[PDB]
């Protein structure tokens, strides 16, 4: 389905294809800090 | 450098007379700019002036006038513009003859020229270089060292300034420029330099090709310029039907057919390397283009809208002629190469690759027999073809109709990891890793997994350029292994992994592999920490053992490196022993996150200790800290509320990070930290807080941070009110003023992410105020009276709410917390927001609309605010 990005040329041959780890631990902390929010305001109901 | 000075250079040529006389250049010469050129202006028109000096001369010229930083030449030419009472008027008398002598090149001479008039273009006081330049194009002696030397200025002149200016005679220089496009000309160079003009000129050519009358012309000199003999312009022509064929897709329909397929086939089909890459690149282009072009008719029917731009399908309509001579061309694979310069079958290969995403699912018919036929071939250069376009087609079509092909080549493709030759092994494991990333479902049977797990294992301690695959294989493998768990009743954690029996097996050999002497190559080290973490992270109910010594091994390997730390000698030491804290501090808290809740307390001591005692690093840098910070913000969470004892030596160093606002990085991550995670200490921060407002109020003045700062900072003012609950008292005054008038600011539509950056603002704000209001209520089933100093900012709430829902630019979430924010206010007063919702029904549509939102937390915030309001309007 597409998706991707459209690399130069030079660095599409034989790439890992594999996004940066650091700024993947950022959003998954995010995620894990919303997650835990809820999951605390659900303590009400 | 001067007219007394380039004469002896004439006489004799040095290197160090030449830099002992450019120093008074600098000192007199560059500021005395008037009266200078005059000098300059009278010694390479002779042709007594030899090539050795006049280049000497142009040199020099050159770097007087252009640099790498345009402006510091700008104030040079703002300053050679005051004179130009003389100025580029008396060197009009100088360049019509420098041209054309003297030795067979432009001697930079053109290039000093084109300095002059690209500074004097920005003013266009003095047009008079047109005319001087086009005259000696028609010129009826026409020399080709004169004709060559202009239409390499021209050339110079179009690329060098800013395209929106030459616009004032386009017309005029095109007109002039295709003049000596044509081979009537007996000169060869003069071709090269025509078509080399063109490609730099097609910037700002805009309105020349927007009709017809001239276009047609253009185009048929192009296509007929590329029937030619001489290698170069053969080239130069192909380079210029690319980036026609990106910058004017909508045109091509009339020449594409008729002369530019035919002339591409052919040039895809030439047996010199450069014919080949040339249409390549074009066919590659093309397809760019038709994949856009599909991006855009998709977007256009979701909206529903017609789309403005018809494809014509020219990569679509044209496989049976690309297919096969594209596969042909991965059969001439060079025998020894180093892998970095761009030979004509790597670009076949991406090209193949990217035909396979735009054609989808018909180009399998045309390649499965190559494929097929040529893997078993006994020469090693087809096995390689077979084999690398295998792995090229895994994207485009659906794996519905790729799986039997993967499920019966399987076994070759094991077999295959394993030959004399190099190539075909790395290939092979590119096609294997890719295969097992792309489509889990046919690389979890069973049929062949276990041959599969044996020969992945096997090859981990061979060559770097296979170990770099073989990782990032086990992952995307793992993670399909746990996604395809055979029961998840619960949500805790699968209770049995497909790889249980091999998993402590597979641990080793990573521990193994990730301290091998050659990890630097390829980034074989960082890859191997990273496949680490994904299978820790991704491990089953069962294997927790392993899990057990795969922690005290990564303790051991922690602590190890703390001596390098001290021990640098160069950057080098710095940047490899950063990386490899920050990614021991990663699989730290990843293999933490599992461990049971027992388990953890034998080792934070040893965990606190070690990370307190790195935290010191280079006294400050945002290389290091975080690591640190992202470590505790794990620890402190999966601890719970022992981690009192460790917080009084610990606050020092947190109040270190607080203030680290020239690092935005660093600063995020300690807001995080003092935001929930810091708030398990529960009613126990009390005495800490006063200092952690404090300094959040001050990074909240200060107005250098990064414009993600603030919400973080809001969450934690929300995430503390909740947890102190009824102490926060002659603390919301300062707080409250400072969201009120933060939360009034406005910016337009003229970017999205001006507007999503807003809406993340507003949904911080209001979940900062739906913490405050649950907070001050407390869980009390009757309401504290503390509670009613928030009760006089009710409308400006309720007004601040109401203006979000004005706008209808909204996404997921901000509704959520509307409703959270709504659903609570009845339930602390309950006799007078009954009656100022009343008067606005703007929410009615937001609670209505929740109860169909597409997300679970919307329709359950709105499910509970409606049955909140319905309970309540009911008494009346």
């Amino acid at each position: 389905m597409a998706e991707s990005l459209r690399s130069p040329r030079r660095s599409l041959y034989k790439l890992v294809g594999s996004p940066p780890w650091k700024e993947a631990f950022r959003q998954r902390c995010l995620e894990r800090m919303r997650n835990s929010r809820d999951r605390l305001l659900n303590r009400y109901r | 450098m001067e007219l007394i000075t380039i004469l002896e250079k004439t006489v004799s040529p040095d290197r160090l007379e030449l830099e002992a006389a450019q120093k008074f250049l600098e000192r007199a010469a560059v500021e005395n700019l008037p009266t200078f050129l005059v000098e300059l202006s009278r010694v390479l028109a002779n042709p007594g002036n030899s090539q050795v000096a006049r280049v000497a001369a142009g040199l020099q010229i050159k770097n007087s006038l252009t640099s790498k930083d345009p402006d510091i030449k700008a104030q040079y030419q703002q300053r050679w513009l005051a004179i130009d009472a003389n100025a580029r008027r008396e060197v009009k008398n100088y360049v019509l003859q420098t041209l054309g002598t003297e030795t067979y090149r432009p001697s930079s001479a053109s290039q000093c020229v084109a300095g002059i008039a690209c500074a004097e273009i920005p003013v266009n006081q003095w047009p008079e270089l047109i005319p001087q330049l086009v005259a000696n194009v028609t010129n009826p002696n026409s020399t080709e060292h004169m004709k060559e030397s202009t239409l390499e200025a021209i050339g110079y002149i179009c690329q060098d300034i800013d395209p929106e200016q030459l616009q004032d005679k386009s017309n005029e220089i095109l007109t002039a420029i295709i003049q000596g496009m044509r081979k009537e000309e007996p000169s060869n160079n003069v071709k090269l330099a025509a078509t080399n003009a063109l490609l730099n000129s097609l910037e700002f050519t805009k309105a020349n090709f927007d009709k017809e009358s001239e276009r047609h012309f253009i185009m048929q000199v192009v296509c007929e310029a590329t029937q030619c003999p001489d290698t170069r312009v053969r080239v130069a022509a192909l380079q210029n039907l690319v980036k026609i064929m990106s910058l004017y897709y909508q045109y091509m329909e009339t020449y594409m057919g008729p002369a530019l397929f035919a002339i591409t086939i052919e040039a895809m089909k030439s047996d010199i390397d450069e014919v080949a890459l040339q249409g390549i690149e074009f066919w590659s282009n093309v397809c760019d283009e038709e994949m856009d072009l599909a991006i855009e008719a998709s977007e256009a029917a979701e909206q529903g809208r017609p789309p403005e731009h018809t494809s014509k399908f020219y990569a679509k309509g044209a496989l049976q002629y690309l297919v096969p001579i594209l596969t042909q061309t991965l059969t001439k694979q060079d025998e020894n190469d180093d892998d970095d310069d761009w030979n004509p079958c790597k670009a076949a290969g991406v090209c193949l690759m990217l035909l396979a995403t735009c054609c989808e699912d018909d180009i399998v018919p045309h390649v499965l027999p190559f494929i097929k036929e040529h893997i078993k071939n006994p020469d090693w250069r087809y096995r390689d073809a077979a084999v690398m376009a295998f792995g090229c087609i895994l994207e485009g079509p659906e794996p519905s109709q790729l799986k039997p092909l993967v499920i019966q080549a399987m076994p070759t493709l094991i077999e295959l990891m394993k030959d004399p030759s190099v190539v075909v092994r790395d290939t092979a494991a590119w096609t294997v890793g890719r295969i097992c990333e792309l489509l889990p479902e046919a690389a979890i049977n069973d049929v062949y997994l276990a041959p599969l797990l044996q020969c992945l294992i096997e090859g981990l301690s061979a060559e770097p350029r296979v170990a770099s695959n073989v990782c990032w294989a086990f992952s995307s493998l793992a993670e399909a292994a746990y996604e395809a768990a055979d029961v998840a009743d619960d949500q805790e954690e699968p209770a049995t992994y497909c790889l249980s029996s091999s998993f402590e097996l597979i641990v080793q050999k990573l521990l193994e592999t990730t301290d091998r002497p050659d990890g630097h190559q390829n980034n074989l080290r960082s890859s191997a920490y990273e496949s680490l973490m994904e299978i820790v992270k991704n491990s089953a109910k069962d294997c927790y053992p392993a899990v057990q010594k795969t922690t005290l091994v990564i303790m051991e390997r922690l602590q190890q490196v703390l001596q390098m730390e001290s021990h640098i000698q160069s950057t080098s030491d710095r940047i490899q022993f950063n990386d490899l804290q920050s990614l021991l501090c990663a699989t730290l808290q990843n293999v933490l996150r599992k461990v049971q809740h027992q388990d953890a307390l034998q080792i934070s001591d040893v965990v606190m200790a070690s990370l307190l005692r790195m935290f010191q690093s280079t006294a400050g840098s945002g290389g290091v800290q975080e690591d640190a910070l992202m470590a505790v913000s794990t620890l402190v969470e999966v601890l719970g509320g022992e981690f009192l004892k460790y917080m009084e030596a610990f606050k020092p160093f947190l109040g270190i990070g607080l203030k680290n606002y020239a690092e935005y990085q660093v600063c995020l991550a300690a807001v995080g930290l003092v935001g929930d995670l810091c708030r398990a200490l529960q009613s126990n921060i009390i005495p800490f807080c006063d200092e952690v407002m404090q300094l959040l109020l001050e990074n909240l003045g200060n107005e250098n941070v990064h414009r993600s700062v603030k919400p973080q900072i809001l969450s934690v003012f929300g995430d503390i009110a909740l947890a102190i609950g009824g102490e926060f008292k002659k603390y919301l005054e300062v707080v409250l003023n400072t969201l009120q008038q933060a939360s009034q600011a406005q910016v337009d539509k003229s970017d999205y992410d001006m507007v999503d950056y807003l809406n993340e603002l507003r949904e911080s704000c209001l979940e900062a105020y739906t913490g405050i209001v649950q907070g001050l209520k407390g869980d009390q089933e009757n309401v504290h009276p503390d509670v009613m100093l928030v009760q006089p900012r009710v409308e400006f709430i309720l007004s601040f709410i109401d203006h979000i829902a004005g706008d209808e630019d909204h996404t997921d979430g901000v509704v959520a917390c509307a409703a959270g924010l709504i659903g609570d206010l009845c339930t602390a007063f309950g006799k007078d927001v009954l009656k100022l919702v009343e008067a606005r029904p703007m929410i009615h549509e937001l609670l209505t609309e929740g109860r169909r939102s597409k997300t679970n937390k919307a329709k359950t915030l709105a499910t509970w605010a409606t049955k909140e309001l319905r309970k309540l309007k009911n008494q009346a």
